[PDB]
């Protein structure tokens, strides 16, 4: 449409003068004599005919003067029922080396949130499979989840578990995007899905699609991927009646990747070295992955604390915007609890008697009581001993200790590297396996039989075996 | 009478940036020399003026120097003439034997390969030491990463696991081949030419390059140094063969980008580092992949070092890194001064991929080690408590070894399958190392047939099984 | 301004947004005024009632008061204004109008869905009848978050001055301070304590001193005020919250180990007062 | 060896203008006019035949315009088996 002249550039920012039609904001550029595609993305108006953007590649090789061309656009992208099966970056390219994507319509990276009058006020619940989850913190259909964690604490391994126990028997259609990991664990996810059977390659039954940018990209890049990812997870939510499951990984890097740019755009720092408009983005982000009068969205979601610290405002802003929170430890992961779960710090929304019924919820708030009441005495114990307590403080030693063990579990996917057999617990089998520790029927047991077990009854033979 | 499109006269030097005015068709990215011998790179490309990093000494430039273009992006000399040479950040050679003969070049900064030309790691790459070789294998094409504190032995991990390698090397199959390379960050020239000194005594200087970046070079030459051998690396992965990298301390390399960001005036944040260190790394360690059969069949492997302060594992960096490689390493001081040396800390060192890659022998006599290793470590805090814990500290005694001195892997397995058949369940705790030396010594000086089958095998069959127990009974009787 | 707009929900610009349709009103009025000075004021002598018992027996609140609720995340702050805005029916529904109350409730920084909820929490209960509902979610500009407090307190300042009496709470007044540090750095401001504008306390000084109690020559109307602030890790001596625990005349401390312990609501008696 | 100007003084830090030539970094430059010894060492080249200094020694009394001199070499000292049971300065 129109013409430009780069004049400066610096690092993965670029100003481009236009002699005439000056382009508007989050237009797309296109830059002419490059082997591959580069494409630019109008941030400011900078004045005197002159405009400041943010590249989606390497800019290594321009030259001050070059040429660039103007589309009179945003993004678009491939959206349609042909994408399943396929794998595409930031810009809609595919890199499965197997052809074009023909779908009939494309789609803008951009838009806006939904309305204050689509919205949805329905609950229900969702059966993970896990202890801990189902009976202190339990999930929902149509919601939003996230799960927090240092690093090396164990994210992705319970993102597998539940892809593994979920998604299968789901009915719908499934989105994962991945953002700022590794690669490997993508080709790893890519191999065992066409095992599986959700990814078939000689017909149309394939269930999921698969968005990705990862740590080896420019910060251009990975400040745009969730976006992408969105859109062709509100496509399937719109056009069709369908319910669809959303999975990102480390969602926190869409906010790091956006303060490596602040400074160069010229702005002044508010908090440790963090950008002035970090909620703002985020809210605008968060709003579009809902639940309306159309369809429904189910989103699981890993966030990342640096340095072991939840008072962070990276993570800090991140708890508004859920529905149901999950906090891993390292001191419960140092004692040897698989999943590390921490149980006086882990909420959800629909736990009420009205919803879950009264017993669940009485059990759920006898065994956060009694975990709350032992934490309350090692500043005595870890100096004076055991022997000044009483008998009463003696046995809710015991029996804390006891309840601490029956909270872990063996996965079915770390079964290569552990030795074990995976295991799935019903609620009720929970439920009752809780009350009668909570009655005290297995006060004569050791407190090393309720360690990585499934239901209650493999507790008593393993004790027996145990003699 | 001069021009402006391929030359340019300096306006200010100072801080390490240097500030041309000129060179109006100047790429992103270029190399530049000055007029004194030394050269820079372009960094920011402004409508006035261009912004220079100067590699060297500012010193020897002056306002009113001339500066003119070379028309190619940072790269360096690549090729196996470099085997057996030690070369700076750039390719100079300084051990005064000649120039090298290189015929190739390659760019410094280049992006990794993708999803698609990836599979699996499936060969084993063997090291030497018992502990690593049967509790934390390692796969080729696999990052794990050395952490711990000073003077605790880092350095000597890789030291001996170069030297292994000539057993493979000097051999026929082309398969089994590993080529090396050492990179020096912020040391003391002193440590690097005694290294070079006992590389060479073990005739392992045929198949190293060593790039070096000591602590009176300046901050840009001890920032560009990695990726420059890194890219000597790929060289191989690229053409069916495989390599290791080993990167001394990312440590210092960090330290030196923060103090050339803060020269340049950027925000600040934790630890006053910029917010760019994260990707500084992410970069580096993302390009030591296995390719599959249709791109040739390479592998390249890394082993980074990071040091700690009084063991703290929840700083900045060392949670970076962590979150990027696929395993690590823990050395505790306490145990090295105690006396347990290598000093590994069992309970925290984990590999992700290494597992797959093990000789079944191994597999076969390390299972148990490992759960009785547990066992014993439950309960150090009646008859059978009393047998765990004397099975422990003879299994602990095992597990000690020297300096400068690789094993291979039959030896290995015959020294662990003595300990885990129980049959040192009778020497005192103190004469395990005099039984486990005497009891090598024989073996190798009088079968070598069995440590032949063993090998050739990969498997230990029944009959091996049994005449194995005979020799350790025998020589066992016969001690004394 | 009016009483046109009891049982809509408006955003911070007054704008009908639940689509009933439009606000016939017939008066305006500014949004940063004065408050009353000496004169036209006197005591506090009449009281509010919430149906809390361990709230009407331990730290009363009166007409014309300010009090302050504080406590770390999920603690219960939202429900206790919740179950005071409810009580006030049977006060409604009678005969004599010296014993109603008006209620005005402002969301700023939350999410749309929890604003939905609360609304149908409200309308089936028969509340909404005597309710106004200000909204700026966090898809909404900065200014917006930044200027609803005081649309809402222009709008309750009408009954103070008519002789009727009013009740407004402000969520996560936290949320507020944030947008006004946003919109003034871009403003090429100097910072100050991490990064906040030099004058913050002002921000929230000349907001909470609009509540007050008149005397018989000005009508005998009042206006009760009731903020809501976050801490981090239950930390009282930080920045933000020194200054508001300053401003107010009493507060109510909640704590995460006794609603652990069984014990809900989870109010420190102990330390809560009431002047 | 050229001479220079002073244009400014701020504590203990001094810029010195050069009509010909410019001294080198790291190099050692003399203040004319002085009943004692004053040195200064190069840091930057600002620009404009202009650079900026450190002081080794007090500094005041000085005018904007005072005469300098170039050594031409960094700080030189005496070596030498005479310097056996001597005390002596930086310079
Ligand atoms: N297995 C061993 N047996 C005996 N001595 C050992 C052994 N391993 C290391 N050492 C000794 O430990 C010392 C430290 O060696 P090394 O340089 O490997 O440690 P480091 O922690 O990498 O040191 P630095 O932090 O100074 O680089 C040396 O004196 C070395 O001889
Ligand atoms: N008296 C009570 N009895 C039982 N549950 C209660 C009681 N009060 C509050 N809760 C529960 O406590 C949880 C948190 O309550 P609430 O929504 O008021 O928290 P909050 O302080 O507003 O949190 P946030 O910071 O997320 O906005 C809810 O699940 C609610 O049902
Ligand atoms: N359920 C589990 N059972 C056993 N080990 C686990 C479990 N979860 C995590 N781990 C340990 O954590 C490591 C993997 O951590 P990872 O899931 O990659 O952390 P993150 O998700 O924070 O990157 C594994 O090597 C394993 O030893
Ligand atoms: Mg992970
Ligand atoms: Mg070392
Ligand atoms: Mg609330």
């Amino acid at each position: 449409a129109a013409t430009g002249r780069i004049v400066a550039v610096i690092g993965a920012v670029v100003d481009v003068q236009f002699d005439e039609g000056l382009p508007p904001i989050l237009n797309a550029l296109e830059v002419q004599g490059r082997e591959t595609r580069l494409v630019l993305e109008v941030a400011q108006h900078l004045g005197e005919s002159t405009v400041r953007t943010i590249a989606m590649d390497g800019t290594e090789g321009l030259v001050r003067g070059q040429k660039v061309l103007d589309s009179g656009a945003p993004i678009k992208i491939p959206v349609g029922p042909e994408t399943l099966g396929r794998i595409m970056n930031v810009i809609g390219e595919p890199i499965d080396e197997r052809g074009p994507i023909k779908t009939k319509q494309f789609a803008a990276i951009h838009a806006e949130a939904p309305e204050f009058m689509e919205m949805s006020v329905e609950q229900e619940i969702l059966v993970t499979g896990i202890k801990v989850v189902d009976l202190l913190a339990p999930y929902a259909k149509g919601g939003k989840i996230g799960l927090f964690g240092g690093a090396g604490v164990g994210k992705t391994v319970l993102i597998m578990e539940l892809i593994n126990n979920v998604a299968k028997a789901h009915g719908g259609y499934s989105v994962f995007a991945g953002v700022g990991e590794r690669t490997r664990e993508g080709n790893d996810l890519y191999h065992e899905m066409i095992e599986s059977g959700v990814i078939n390659l000689k017909d149309a039954t394939s269930k999921v699609a698969l968005v990705y940018g990862q740590m080896n990209e420019p910060p251009g890049a990975r400040a745009r991927v969730a976006l992408t990812g969105l859109t062709v997870a509100e496509y399937f939510r719109d056009q069709e009646g369908q319910d669809v499951l959303l999975f990102i990984d480390n969602i926190f890097r869409f906010t790091q990747a956006g303060s490596e740019v602040s400074a160069l755009l010229g702005r002044i720092p508010s908090a440790v070295g963090y950008q002035p408009t970090l909620a703002t983005d985020m809210g605008t982000m968060q709003e579009r992955i809902t639940t309306t009068k159309k369809g429904s969205i189910t989103s699981v979601q890993a966030i990342y604390v640096p340095a072991d610290d939840l008072t962070d405002p990276a993570p800090a802003t991140t708890f508004a915007h859920l529905d149901a929170t999950t906090v891993l430890s390292r001191a419960i992961a140092e004692l040897g609890i698989y999943p590390a779960v921490d149980p006086l710090d882990s909420t959800s929304r629909i736990m009420d008697p009205n919803i879950v019924g009264s017993e669940h919820y009485d059990v759920a708030r006898g065994v956060q009581k009694i975990l709350q009441d032992y934490k309350s005495l090692q500043d005595i114990i870890a100096i004076l001993g055991m022997d000044e307590l009483s008998e009463e403080d003696k046995l809710t030693v015991s029996r804390a200790r006891k309840i601490q063990r029956f909270l872990s579990q063996p996965f079915q996917v770390a079964e290569v590297f552990t030795g074990h057999l995976g295991k799935l617990v019903p609620l009720k089998e929970t439920i009752k396996g809780f009350q009668q520790i909570l009655a005290g029927e297995y006060d004569h047991l050791p407190e090393q039989a309720f360690y990585m077990v499934g239901p209650i009854e493999e507790a008593v033979a393993k004790a027996d075996k145990l003699a | 009478s001069v021009d402006l499109e391929e030359t340019g006269r300096v306006l200010s030097i100072g801080d390490g940036i240097a500030r041309v005015h000129g060179l109006r068709n100047v790429q992103a990215e270029e190399m530049v020399e000055f007029s004194s011998g030394l050269k820079g790179m372009s960094l920011n490309l402004e409508p006035d003026n261009v912004g220079v990093v100067v590699f060297g000494n500012d010193k020897l430039i002056k306002e009113g120097d001339i500066v003119k273009r070379t028309g190619a992006i940072v790269d360096v000399p690549v090729g196996e003439e470099l085997l057996g040479r030690v070369v700076d950040a750039l390719g100079n050679a300084i051990d005064g034997k000649g120039p090298i003969g290189s015929k190739t070049r390659r760019r410094v900064g280049l992006k990794a390969p993708g999803i698609i030309p990836r599979i699996s790691v499936r060969e084993p790459m063997q090291t030497g030491i018992k502990a690593v070789d049967s509790l934390v294998p390692i796969g080729r094409g696999q990052r794990e990463l050395i952490i711990g504190d000073r003077q605790t032995g880092k350095t000597s991990i890789a030291i001996d696991t170069i030297i292994n390698q000539k057993r493979f090397n000097d051999g026929t199959d082309e398969k089994k081949k590993l080529y090396c390379i050492y990179v020096a960050i912020g040391q003391k020239r002193s440590t690097v030419a005694q290294l070079v000194k006992r590389l060479t005594d073990a005739d392992a200087m045929k198949y190293t390059i060593v790039v070096s970046a000591t602590a009176s070079d300046a901050a840009p030459l001890q920032y560009l140094a990695p990726y420059s051998g890194c890219s000597m690396g790929e060289y191989f992965r690229d053409n069916g063969k495989h390599a290791l990298i080993i990167y001394d301390d990312l440590s210092k390399q960090a330290v030196a980008y923060r103090q050339m960001s803060l020269l340049l005036r950027r925000p600040p944040g934790r630890e006053a580092y910029p917010g760019d260190v994260f990707y500084l790394h992410s970069r580096l360690l993302e390009r030591a992949a296995k390719m599959n059969d249709a791109f040739g069949g390479g592998s390249l492997t890394a082993l980074p070092v990071i040091e700690t302060q009084a063991g703290d594992v929840s700083a900045y960096i060392p949670t970076n890194v962590i979150s990027i490689t696929d395993g690590q390493i823990f050395l505790e001081t306490e145990l090295f001064y105690k006396g347990i040396r290598p000093a590994i800390n069992v309970g925290l060192s984990v590999s992700r991929v290494g597992s797959a890659a093990q000789t079944r022998a191994m597999k076969q006599v390390a299972g148990t080690m490992k759960l009785e290793l547990a066992q014993y470590r439950e309960v150090a805090a009646d008859a059978a408590t009393q047998q765990l814990l004397s099975r422990g500290v003879r299994l602990t005694e095992l597990l000690k070894q020297g300096q400068y001195a690789p094993m291979a892997i039959e030896e290995q397995v015959a020294v662990i399958y003595a300990g885990v058949r129980g049959y040192l369940d009778k020497l005192e705790p103190s004469k395990i190392t005099k039984f486990e030396n005497a009891f090598l010594s024989h073996v190798i000086s009088q079968h070598q047939a069995l440590l032949g089958k063993i090998r050739a095998d990969g498997k230990i069959s029944e009959e091996t099984d049994a005449k194995l127990k005979e020799i350790v009974t025998n020589f066992l009787a016969g001690f004394e």
